[PDB]
RNA sequence: CAUUGGAGGGCAAGUCUGGUGCCAGCAGCCGCGGUAAUUCCAGCUCCAAUAGCGUAUAUUAAAGUUGCUGCAGUUAAAAAGCU
RNA sequence: ACGGACCAGAGCGAAAGCAUUUGCCAAGAAUGUUUUCAUUAAUCAAGAACGAAAGUCGGAGGUUCGAAGACGAUCAGAUACCGUCGUAGUUCCGACCAUAAACGAUGCCGACCGGCGAUGCGGCGGCGUUAUUGACCCGCCGGGCAGCUUCCGGGAAACCAAAGUCU
RNA sequence: UCCAAACUAAUUU
């Protein structure tokens, strides 16, 4: 019974859009959760990181709502992460799947030395960083593991990065800003300029473009 | 304390916007109207519906209303809006121009065009306001 | 915390200036940092202007002012309401209020 | 990009900014990517050709974009030489 | 800032000494006025003998009495 | 633009850019403006090159023709000298006009009643229009922009350097822009002027319509 | 005052990269930093850079292409062994799939991977990457 | 005939039952106990590592809390009054 | 004794600090320069000069003000606030003393990195006004004290064009 | 610009 609301929204439930990479090209802005539900439904899986009670003093006692941390994303290089502050706790976590899907980043994969099979950890020393936390992603070998703090090791493992070295630095106590600053770290691996990318781009013209006859007589 | 809420002005705009053409400058009459088409749960509120759209006709008859929009009003302040008269404002065939403007359209390549008569630039430079 | 970029007075190239005494109850304040109020009260109060006019052994005689220069602390001029607290965002504004 | 037998182990090639020649991120959504049409060189109308150019919004945020695309259209000869 | 030079190691050194006496862990476990302070004197156990036995009160919130001996 | 003769300049509308007034910019010159000026006179006004503010404005129409669906280029002017014009822009390219006051969140609240998802922006004025150019910078859309000597070019990626504060040069530079939108599509021919009357876009005044009703 | 000529190059090759321009002035001229440039210009990170001559110390434009991500130099130039490199290759470099130490060794100024081709050691310049 | 420690949270494991009622006591730390104790004393269960396992003390990592790699010094500890 | 108004987010000084007129003495920055020397530099344990106020020791002087002191009030008390007197001190000359929220609570030298409008000094250029080289006007260059503005970037944030160029 | 000081050891959210 979901009907789109946006532009972006009706060339997805029209079959017309294959697949993200055809959106994480153009840089959309996904405003519709059913978007991700369409594509990586069904391996998805989702995990409450830190339900956290935040008080607001008031006249009359203390206005106690619930604050929840929510990692999502397949194996295979995808996360999001979302945050809601709601006065019950299933209203919380309810919420905060939707925004953690409204922020299903790539995550790229890189090799340690000796390309050989898959990708398997991160391309290069990256590093994220918010609040007072900057957290450091250093590549691995191949049998290493996820070698971090358990709160970014449920991030790192539901990108499929199989190989990571961590260094952490500020305040790690806080899980809102030490889950966010991993968050920054995975996002800016495609922000990252390699060698390998210096390839000149090849312009393919754009979904709202390549569709416009399709959209014009379904969407208005 | 005879403020009137929102339910009120509300209703009464929508009242004149598709019955403009029944209501007029007397209260008992356009109490009679707006029984006839609406659904009014009370003639307290119905004596005051109908006592803020005799307001309103007073301003619609003067000018236009902020929020109401009179067939009337809305489709004859077009001919403002499709207007052209006879001749352009644009051509004046004799147009006053700086040395400075007339400079440019050398390296424009324009020199060799019609008149454009060259007025002489003040030689005051006080274009700026005391500080 | 900081809570103004210069510190409540105009000292920027100088290392001291000189004080002065308030004029409403003779604390020593540097002379940047007082409320200076320059005053041009009339002498006649004018309610009054009608009598002393009519009064006068002339006919146009324009009467004379006062020429006060006041100088505060920031205890006084508060007190006085010379001056008034002011918003976060709205300290920023140096402009002096319309006549 | 791709391991040592050739395979093109990736999930997408991002695209470049043609002004500043940085990766377009996945959440750059300042960032654009614009057409400007193709005029045929006798009558001046659109004959369905175009070029495209893409501008990161680090270089918009800049204000830096007007003067990016103009000699990315220089370039092309698009916009005359003689400006 | 620091010194960087190639030939600062003195100074890289001796100002490394000199800033280890600043911090508690180094202090007390090189200056030996607190290992003359304990009364195992850096031993781990020690045997005694019980003159009486002493009540002792808890701190606050904590409303017991503390059986200890002298 | 192209160095083709056929989109040169053409004179006749030189007497039109000097009646209206659009080499006249302001008396202060913001830094990313600065390629577009020609010289400041003595009273202080820079004057804009027309060479300049002609290749901008034929490549602003490559950009709107670049567009397939005409609704999905939103024109907006907040300010009242070219809420006329942008509304008998749309009217002739079949664009998508919002004149007066923007709401917020037009382009990024996605449930609410007025949101439309455009392809393309062109605005008046940087400064008085700022509040959808910064939400343009949302939504991955590219903006063109009416630009004075004193515009911020911020979220602007085509700058047309005119005049965008007097009357007759607003409306002017909305007419020059929807004739070689027509005439790139083929729409209207080049061969023979067409039969708008650009003061049809200029902005009158309220005092001034009601002191010619007797006149008319 | 001004010690380290290659610092000052360095440091203002990189704020004009995150500048986005596309030229820069590196004013003096010592052949040590014509020497790094190359090594620069021959992996791509950079363009054609012109010299200018002024009867002393010149200067250089460069052409920037937009792929440099950090020229760092490092102070002082301590000298490295063939047997330590290794360790300095995951302290500077953010991958060992591309990035470049540069040495000056006695057969000139060197990035890493030519120095152990050619197996010698030599005193550290910089990196870049 | 398998012990040693635990079961509010850190931190794997019970809102079980009985007693005690700011007492006796526990508790490295925050804490628990003043008559319905998820923390005491016990029984039942359960957990952990297992022929081993607690506890005290020196010490190393954790500690980018001594900082060469790598710390700070506007307001948190801190740039000498100035040359 | 004190130098008001003029007197400023203006100047000068290493900082403390510096304001009536005129003369004398020595200093100094910035600008100007197709002069000269040719690395003479940067920062600095030890050492050295300077260092408000109060205080100390000698002389001189003491108008105002005024610790201490004495009263008058107020007060439950009031050896405080307020009032009336008033020592040392405040003034100068010659020695000491070496500390201040001695603060931009921000070491110094150097480089690079956004705009914009002003301001002070020096130089240069430019229509015209005005006086018998100055005064205004429009810019440019360099040092300076600052401001506004910015998603440069940074930061725990307040905020900073430096506290930016730092995993 | 008159005065205006103090606040269970007896605990459980
Ligand atoms: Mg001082
Ligand atoms: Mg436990
Ligand atoms: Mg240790
Ligand atoms: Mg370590
Ligand atoms: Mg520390
Ligand atoms: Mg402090
Ligand atoms: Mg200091
Ligand atoms: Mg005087
Ligand atoms: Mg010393
Ligand atoms: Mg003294
Ligand atoms: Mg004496
Ligand atoms: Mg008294
Ligand atoms: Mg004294
Ligand atoms: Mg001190
Ligand atoms: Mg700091
Ligand atoms: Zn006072």
């Amino acid at each position: 019974e979901w009907m789109p609301v946006t532009k972006l929204g009706r060339l997805v439930k029209d079959m017309k859009i294959k697949s993200l990479e055809e959106i994480y090209l153009f840089s959309l802005p996904i405003k519709e959760s059913e978007i991700i539900d369409f594509f990586l439904g069904a391996s998805l899986k989702d995990e409450v990181l830190k339900i956290m009670p935040v008080q607001k003093q008031t006249r009359a006692g203390q206005r106690t709502r619930f604050k929840a941390f929510v990692a999502i994303g397949d194996y295979n290089g995808h996360v999001g992460l979302g945050v809601k502050c709601s006065k019950e706790v299933a209203t919380a976590i309810r919420g905060a799947i939707i925004l953690a899907k409204l922020s299903i980043v790539p995550v790229r994969r890189g090799y340690w030395g000796n390309k050989i099979g898959k990708p398997h950890t991160v391309p290069c020393k990256v590093t994220g960083r918010c609040g007072s936390v900057l957290v450091r992603l250093i590549p691995a070998p191949r049998g290493t593991g996820i070698v971090s703090a358990p709160v970014p090791k449920k991030l790192l493992m539901m990108a499929g990065i199989d190989d990571c070295y961590t260094s952490a630095r500020g305040c790690t106590a806080t899980l809102g800003n030490f889950a966010k600053a991993t968050f920054d770290a995975i996002s800016k691996t495609y922000s990252y300029l390699t060698p390998d990318l210096w390839k000149e781009t090849v312009f393919t013209k754009s979904p709202y473009q390549e569709f416009t006859d399709h959209l014009v007589k379904t969407h208005t | 304390g005879r403020v009137r809420t929102k339910t009120v002005k509300k209703a009464a705009r929508v009242i004149i916007e598709k019955y403009y053409t029944r209501l007029g400058n007397d209260f008992h009459t356009n109490k009679r109207v707006c029984e006839e088409i609406a659904i009014i749960p009370s003639k307290k509120l119905r004596n005051k519906i109908a006592g803020y759209v005799t307001h309103l006709m007073k301003r619609i008859q003067r000018g236009p209303v902020r929020g109401i929009s009179i067939k009337l009003q809305e489709e004859e302040r077009e001919r403002r809006d499709n207007y052209v008269p006879e001749v352009s404002a644009l051509d004046q065939e004799i147009i006053e121009v700086d040395p400075d403007t007339k400079e440019m359209l050398k390296l424009l390549d324009f020199g060799s065009l019609s008149n454009l008569q060259v007025t002489q630039p003040t030689v005051g430079m006080n274009f700026k306001t005391p500080r | 915390t900081k809570k103004r970029r210069n510190n409540g007075r105009a000292k920027k190239g100088r290392g001291h200036v000189q004080p002065i005494r308030c004029t409403n109850c003779a604390r020593c304040v540097p002379k940047d940092k007082a409320i200076k109020k320059f005053v041009i009260r009339n002498i006649v109060e004018a309610a009054a202007v009608r009598d002393i006019s009519e009064a006068s052994v002339f006919d146009a005689y324009v009467l004379p002012k006062l020429y006060v220069k006041l100088h505060y602390c920031v205890s006084c001029a508060i007190h006085s309401k010379v001056v008034r607290n002011r918003s976060r965002e709205a300290r920023k504004d140096r402009t002096p209020p319309p006549r | 990009m791709q391991n040592d037998a050739g395979e093109f182990v990736d999930l997408y090639v991002p695209r470049k900014c043609s002004a500043s020649n940085r990766i377009i991120g996945a959440k750059d959504h300042a960032s654009i990517q614009m057409n400007v049409a193709e005029v045929d060189k006798v009558t001046g109308r659109f004959n369905g050709q175009f070029k495209t150019y893409a501008i990161c919004g680090a270089i918009r945020r800049m204000g830096e974009s007007d003067d990016s695309i103009l000699r990315l259209a220089k370039a092309d000869g698009i916009v005359s030489k003689n400006f | 800032g620091k010194c960087r030079g190639l030939r600062t190691a003195r100074k890289l050194r001796s100002h490394r000494r000199d800033q280890k006496w600043h911090d508690k862990q180094y202090k007390k476990a090189h200056l030996g006025t607190a290992l003359k302070a304990n009364p195992f004197g850096g031993a781990s156990h020690a045997k005694g003998i019980v003159l009486e036995k002493v009540g002792v009160e808890a701190k606050q919130p904590n409303s017991a009495i503390r059986k200890c001996v002298r | 633009s192209g160095a083709l003769d056929v989109l040169q300049m053409k004179e006749e509308d030189v007497l039109k850019f000097l009646a209206a007034g659009t080499h006249l910019g302001g008396t202060n010159l913001d830094f990313q403006m600065e390629q577009y000026i020609y010289k400041r006179k003595s009273d202080g006004i820079y004057i804009i090159n027309l060479k300049r503010t002609w290749e901008k404005l034929l490549l602003a129409a490559r950009a709107i023709v670049a567009i397939e669906n005409p609704a999905d280029v939103s024109v907006i002017s907040s300010r009242n000298t070219g809420q006329r014009a942008v509304l008998k822009f749309a009217a002739a390219t079949g664009a998508t006009p919002i004149a007066g006051r923007f709401t917020p969140g037009t382009f990024t609240n996605q449930i609410q009643a007025a949101f439309r998802e455009p392809r393309l922006l062109v605005v008046t004025d940087p400064r008085a229009d700022h509040q959808p150019l910064t939400e343009a910078s949302y939504v991955n859309l590219p903006t063109i922009a009416l630009c004075n000597t004193d515009s911020p070019l911020r979220y602007v990626d085509i700058a047309i350097p005119c005049n965008n504060k007097g009357a007759h040069s607003v409306g002017l530079m909305w007419w020059m822009l929807a004739r070689e939108v027509l005439r790139m599509r083929g729409t209207i021919s080049r061969e023979h002027p067409w039969e708008v009357m650009p003061d049809l876009y200029f902005y009158r005044d309220p005092e001034e319509i009601e002191k010619e009703e007797q006149a008319a | 005052v001004r010690m380290n000529v290659l610092a000052d190059a360095l440091k203002s090759i990189n704020n004009a990269e995150k500048r986005g321009k596309r030229q820069v002035l590196i004013r003096p001229c010592s052949k040590v930093i014509v020497r790094f440039l190359t090594v620069m210009m021959k992996h791509g990170y950079i363009g054609e850079f012109e010299i200018i001559d002024d009867h002393r110390a010149g200067k250089i434009v460069v052409n920037l292409t937009g792929r440099l991500n950090k020229c760092g130099v490092i102070s002082p130039r301590f000298d490295v062994q063939l047997k330590d490199l290794e360790k300095w290759q995951n302290n500077l470099l953010p991958s060992r799939q591309f990035g470049f130490i540069v040495l000056t060794t006695s057969a000139g100024i060197m990035d890493h991977e030519e120095a152990r081709r050619k197996h010698t050691g030599g005193k550290i310049l910089g990196f870049f990457f």
